[PDB]
RNA sequence: UGAGUAGCGAAAGAGGGGUGAGAAUCCCCUCCACCGAAUGCCUAAGGUUUCCUGAGGAAGGCUCGUCCGCUCAGGGUUAGUCGGGACCUAAGCCGAGGCCGAAAGGCGUAGGCGAUGGACAACAGGUUGAUAUUCCUGUACCACCUCCUCACCAUUUGAGCAAUGGGGGGACGCAGGAGGAUAGGGUAAGCGCGGUAUUGGAUAUCCGCGUCCAAGCAGUUAGGCUGGGAAAUAGGCAAAUCCGUUUCCCAAAGGCUGAGCUGUGAUGGCGAGCGCGAAGUUCCUGAUUCCACACUGCCAAGAAAAGCCUCUAGCGAGGUGAGAGGUGCCCGUACCGCAAACCGACACAGGUAGGCGAGGAGAGAAUCCUAAGGUGAUCGAGAGAACUCUCGUUAAGGAACUCGGCAAAAUGACCCCGUAACUUCGGGAGAAGGGGUGCUCUGUUAGGGUGCAAGCCCGAGAGAGCCGCAGUGAAUAGGCCCAGGCGACUGUUUAGCAAAAACACAGGUCUCUGCGAAGCCGUAAGGCGAAGUAUAGGGGCUGACGCCUGCCCGGUG
RNA sequence: UCUACCCAUGUCCAGGGUGAAGUUCAGGUAACACUGAAUGGAGGCCCGAACCCACGCACGUUGAAAAGUGCGGGGAUGAGGU
């Protein structure tokens, strides 16, 4: 009954992290699209 | 050389192993390992490429020299191992001057027997000659194309090639399934026939002992669905209604010949 | 850097009061200050010998007012233990 | 609106005291009950103060609540040795140069990142409300430094030092079985302490409780692992005393490693019990742990590297060794972690990685009841209707019901006896199916283990008896047989309607491919195939095994 | 981060049966077969816990639960689970 979303800070860093959407050319996009829209959480 | 288990059990019914008295030790020698990952048919890019592969038993490899390239010293063997990359059994040889090194044990070979490699060599099995100076109707093994680069022709278990002629800068040999091919002279063969013959004569019983050498198992084209296979869909069983039978990716696949008509080589196959 | 500035305020506690009385001390130091530069600091500047420091560091307790949740601040706590027959503070 | 209805989320409490404005729900006490290979004790991932103390009860609490995992105010996490960093590397990722590509970009060398792995020095007592190999106590250990100390060497026929270079090592799978040791267990003996009761009896082979101590240091050892020496040197990019290799001679020595055990550590601590503190031994049993992947066998043939040792190249005038004195950073450290703090929208009958995991009987972590220990689980009391659900019995009949013996009932343990057709000789087969099982005495049975014994443990059997309707007296541990399809079989699959005759399978057969194989991914560099070479790969079909596999090349390919 | 598959690296599987191949011994033969005892421990072996799966039935179906529980079941040293 192992649910959908097991936590792991690690994974989520990894795969979610600053650095890692900062690494390719798309999630600068992300990153930038996210910062015009103002969020405060602004990656994950 | 093949021993058949009594039936104890139902997955060892049809059961026979090859015994390995031809084997001399167990342990291999520490500083001829190579590490080796299985890949597991991935591309670099990880995608599946190869059906059928991956999750064997862990390896070690041992590299072993298909160049043949120090010449004159000679060479004694005392060992015949078991590699478990390629169906051939191989045996560690040390050299006079005190380096060892590894080679595809040929039929009939055995424990402290000499070895020479050199241009000038006395053909006994598991000598190393150049073409040129080998004599006609030998049989002979780990042939090469390119001069340097080191045996890649004839190495499976069992496996030879007979010297059909020398003609000039080329020498004719006739390699294994008889397909006779037209080669440069200055490549160094071994002699002889390779040393694991009764290898066919192996019965695989289990599925888990081919799992265990790591073959993932093959599901039939006709009961896949329409989309993956040419073959897939149909209720009940249906017999392949698409003419000649094609591959997953189109291709038929009861015989067409597959190879690329203007390639360099075909000047050299065509004696045949 | 200079060596006034690298802890900030003393702590009275029980706990605190306590230790005084068998001579180690309670301070809350800078976020980038170590176990070692606090101890050239407090004898360089008390006279004092101190055998032992031992360091630790609480993290902000979550506090809530009014309709805010904001954060308290980062303290990182040194514990200094004078030597036999050394001086006393204040 | 339903409607004051359904529900109030698996469970045994009850009684007396106390608080309070209010008490089934809070606290104290006495009994009872529940779990106990867990509902106990540690500790991951994760959460982030939920932890402790003192106040409060509007909301959260499926009721109440004086209460708390809620609110408020304070308080709490200390490390040279634990876990991770300044140590190494796998898978994978990034990637100067480069190689490809309309652009973004893709691939990738050197190199670097990357633990789930390898290496790597503290432990047993005490302590508060919260931390404890972190604080206190005593004994240690590891790395590095020198204002110092003693001993020795040579300061170029040089003492000493040693490399990002070679070489050894680290360095490895699976299964089984002795053996050796220790956890752990029994209280058997002995010892100590306390007691001898009121219900008939018991100063008596009577009752309750306790009957221990590391790491380090010095020896020793079950053992396992190892031949040793000399000479020479087409090799290990450079060197050789190192390693490798041949020749000559001795064969057990010697070396490596080693669970544990002896003393010491301990004139100390712990210790039943009223701050103090007795005895603190022997015996038996004894591993799921260690020696140790040690041996043996097996084949599917079982990581890298740095720590570490060695060799020269090299550095070299001051070092080596022992003391004495010093230095030793960062991050984590609370609490929960089979749960009301994690994941399931909830204080949810679910899931949640590892270590320990007792006794009685028992082969056992099964089963039932208990120990250490924890809990009574958050709505109640009171009638004992219909009906629903979970259970227990039912006379007589026994599958008539029913699509179908679905369900339910019955067998079940151990030891003896016996056991068919077929069979691929393995099987079938626990076939079927019988019989015995309790207690007492003969008996501290033959006999065995343990020890010199004394004693302790195990117990094949028989022979006399005693009871019950019933003796594996409860709990828990095959129903069976005869045929026939289908599929050889173990296996896998439609998470969340279908586990099957479906798929896989070993075997068979056809076909392609001579190695910059074919085939596949990608435009392409790159790959996989494969560090492989027709006894090997790829594809199609059929599916163990036995006996076979006929005719037609007109059409399509 | 579910799940399918794969790559590297760890870990788990209480207990009881069965008894292969070899090995030794006794005969056997000129020798070879062969025959009988002991030994030995192999199995995608058997029975059965933890663990995993999900075959049957009942309940549940504005549920304790957006797929479970209870009573039974299958695998349980491997093509194993994690």
């Amino acid at each position: 009954m192992k649910r959908t979303f097991q936590p792991n800070n690690r994974k989520r860093s990894k795969v979610h992290g600053f650095r890692s959407r900062m690494s390719s050319k798309n999630g600068r996009l992300v990153l930038a699209r996210r910062r015009r829209k103002g969020r405060k959480v602004l990656s994950a | 050389a093949i021993k058949k288990y009594k039936p104890t059990s139902n997955g060892r019914r049809g059961m026979t192993t090859s015994d390995f008295a031809e084997i001399t030790t167990d342990k291999p020698e520490k500083s001829l390992l190579a590490p080796l990952h299985k890949k597991g048919g991935r591309n670099n890019q990880g995608k599946l490429t190869v059906r059928h592969q991956g999750g064997g038993h862990k390896r070690q490899y041992r590299v072993i020299d298909f160049k043949r390239d120090k010449d004159g010293i000679p060479g004694r063997v005392a060992t015949v191992e078991y590699d478990p990359n390629r169906s051939a059994n191989i045996a560690l040889i040390n050299y006079a001057d005190g380096e060892k090194r590894y080679i595809l044990a040929p039929k009939g070979i055995q424990v402290g027997t000499e070895i020479m490699s050199g241009p000038e060599a006395d053909i006994k099995v598991g000598n190393a000659l150049p073409l040129i100076n080998i004599p006609v109707g030998t049989v002979v093994h780990n042939i090469e194309l390119k001069p340097g680069k080191g045996g890649q022709l004839v190495r499976s278990a069992g496996t030879s090639a007979q010297v059909l002629g020398k003609e000039g800068k080329y020498v004719l040999v006739r390699l294994n399934s008889g397909e006779v091919r037209m080669i440069l002279s200055a490549c160094r063969a071994s002699i002889g026939q390779v040393g694991n013959e009764q290898h066919e004569l192996i019965n695989i019983g289990k599925a888990g002992r081919s799992r265990w050498k790591g073959i993932r198992p093959t599901v039939r084209g006709s009961v896949m669905n329409p989309n993956d296979h040419p073959h897939g869909g149909g209720e009940g069983r249906a017999p392949i209604g698409r003419k000649s039978p094609m591959s997953p990716w189109g291709k038929p696949t009861l015989g067409f010949k597959t190879r690329k008509k203007k390639n360099k080589s075909d000047k050299f196959i065509v004696r045949r | 850097k200079d060596p006034r500035d690298v802890l900030k305020r003393p702590v009275i506690t029980e706990r605190s009061a306590d230790l005084m009385t068998e001579k180690k001390y309670t301070f809350e130091v800078d976020v980038r200050a170590n176990k070692t530069e606090v101890k050239d600091a407090v004898e360089s500047i008390f006279g004092v010998k101190v055998d032992k420091v031992n360091i630790m560091n609480y993290k902000g307790k979550s506090k809530r007012v009014g309709r805010y949740t904001g954060m308290t601040s980062r303290r990182r706590k040194a514990i200094v233990k004078l030597t036999a027959d050394s001086k006393e503070i204040e």
